């Protein structure tokens, strides 16, 4: 019910860039994918991821996180979202060096709500939803960069 | 005007749930028996908040459980092919009058809930047992080596 | 995986204003409970329908109905959603008498997308949603009734 | 109203023939069995003649059917000496169970042709059932080698 | 009108009449036996005091014999120490069926007396029936070796 | 040792006068059987019931109640008496509400003074004499209304 990722990536407009890119989630963000009605109001972010199981078929899980700008880029800090209804909290990091060196590193927990036959499909359901994304992150933050 | 509404629908959960005590007296599938016990405790805490005005008991929790024991009975059993008469083995028979006797009370909650606020969990209970009863019945017959009671 | 329900209340103003009732969701509906995001733009009406299970929580299932008016009143009439995620069916109908007696029938189809003892679990908690529906239907509609 | 009066008598009539289904479930002499099981289709469809509207199915062959079960089973009994209790054999006991649902049951049909246009038949029946089921209590009594429950 | 009152209620004393005559088919303790078959005699004469205008049948002596089988078999049982459900021995689960289908017949018994005039006896009769049926449950229990069932 | 007893009844006249009769023994305690020698000083009410045993026959409990006027109604109170003789303690509450509709609760105790085979026809003659006023109650306090 966990999901991490971190990588490096180089901004080829150098170091100003890759701090304003990674400090605006419409930048860092326009390319990333199984992040589905993404929005932001450049205080917080929130979106859904989907799992999917049997009959019900795609089940949304909303996740909302806090945009906190730091020295060296941007952190999102999850927030806590009512037990009713399965949930996701997206936290992640990212840091732009010198030459526009990125760093970034997400983590994703999935909160259940709270027979046993059924709990596992469900729980290998939610792994592959948060793995998906995870999976995927360097290729979806790589696309919303741009030529030198 | 509420007293008979809400007295009387007291009373047929009341006699719902002693004639599954008869029901009980009878031998039984080890988890038939487990969900007819179950199931007295929930008519006890039923008749509780039909009698206490602001209280509460049956909650979607209870509903759940029910359909969960709908789908699976039903799944264990074969298609309905014709139209069934209560009947068959003894505890088939027993089931068939619980099943009459919850459809009773449903009544009685279904007049009560016209004449007084009510939540609609306690009807909805009761309509999902009366179905459940008629499945069990036919997990009785089923059990006893005998098959449902067809008509013309 | 269907769920029924039928009545008959009076409308305190007569005809006319049972007429005018039935045919306005807005006004029909207003007091309706179990329909999450209820909206209509005049043509259809939508929301989604809840179902709970265990670990996802509250699932959402939408639905989405034509609304047709006829000679005696209106009905819904459900549209064909996508089979990627669970949806529900719901259609209904409503006429309106001398006096302003109002009939109402309504029928849901909860339609599951396509693991033995898991699919338990879904078609217990989708029966037990849209009987949840179903039978509370009569209070709701009668909410949303004026006095004399 | 109908409704009512229509839903209960429904349930009275279904009441009556799952109580016929538990008194079934029990050792019979041949020919009682047979009787009863009939009566259980014959109640299958006069239930459904009170739920549909237009549409029937007791007819007077049905009433001269239960008229000749009188006839014979009374025949094959000693004359009533004095007035009866309900009991005796388990057999008997619950005959006499499924008499009173069955007047039960007339009553509910009785209140039925009140408010809504219905056959006689199906009242005439079941007028006719529970002197039967009180005739049959006396039948199983004497086949359990047993007597009636005499009063004081 | 007084006839579906009245009417109502002496078909419920004789369905409680009939549902104790099932009792009386199981085995019992001596005692207990005495006592539910000298009750169906009383019921018997309480439907007949139901019916017949100007006839009256139950006595204080009735309700003075009531009382004394109470405090009897109550101080034969250990205290009481949770709500109990209906149920456990075939006895006792009967016995809890008689005592709802008892109560059953107090409200229409009470309903009559709302509508014409009636004795108090027949209704304070039937009180007390419901209470020493609950307490012959649990001595039909306590016999059968078991013990009664117990709520959450 | 205990006897209660609850019920409904609506006074034909309303509610001014569904108040002014439970607020006055001698109107709401008119046709009430089982209770020997009923009387009052607007203050208190006192009687007795009768104990049957056998030879001694019929033995009578006394009974004194304090009335109280209350906002919706009145309430009798009772009062201890000596423990010299067996006595009966009967407390009871009425309200009146809109549209002359009455609830009561009674509520009756006996107290017996400080041989094992002679205690059980005691107790059992005293209960039966408990229940049969409890159980009357209703259509005594119906006999003690006017028609509209």
């Amino acid at each position: 019910l966990s999901a991490e990722q971190s990588f490096t990536l180089r901004h080829p407009h150098g170091q100003a860039a890759a701090l304003a890119f990674v400090r605006e989630p419409a930048a860092a963000l326009a390319g990333v994918q199984r992040l589905r009605g993404l929005d932001s109001d450049g205080e917080q972010v929130w979106g859904e991821l989907l799992v999917r199981v049997p009959l019900l078929g795609e089940v949304d899980l909303p996740f909302r996180s806090e945009i906190v700008r730091t020295p060296q880029g941007a952190e999102l800090r999850p927030l806590t979202l009512t037990g009713e209804r399965a949930w996701v909290a997206v936290s992640g990091q990212a840091t732009a060096a010198e030459g526009g060196e990125m760093a970034f590193a997400f983590q994703f927990q999935a909160h259940l709500a709270t027979g046993a036959a059924f709990e596992v499909m469900v729980q290998a359901a939610a792994g592959v939803t948060l793995l998906l994304v995870a999976m995927a992150l360097p290729q979806g933050l790589a696309a919303g960069l741009p030529p030198a | 005007m509420g007293d008979d509404a809400r007295i009387a629908a007291i009373g047929d959960v009341d006699e719902l749930n002693s004639q599954i005590g008869v029901l009980l007296a009878e031998p039984l599938p080890d988890d038939v028996r487990a969900a007819l016990s179950a199931i007295q405790h929930d008519l006890f805490d039923l008749g509780g908040e039909l009698c206490i005005p602001g209280h509460a008991a049956i909650t979607e929790d209870h509903l759940l459980r029910l359909a969960l024991w709908l789908v699976h009975y039903n799944g264990q059993l074969p298609p309905l092919e014709e139209f069934i008469l209560p009947g068959g083995a003894r505890g088939a028979a027993l089931a068939h009058v619980c099943r009459t006797v919850c459809r009773r009370a449903e009544r009685s909650i279904k007049a009560l809930g016209a004449s007084e606020p009510l939540n609609i969990a306690p009807a909805a209970y009761v309509n999902l047992l009366s179905d459940l009863l008629f499945v069990l019945a036919r997990v009785l017959n089923r059990a006893a080596g005998g098959a449902d009671v067809l008509w013309d």
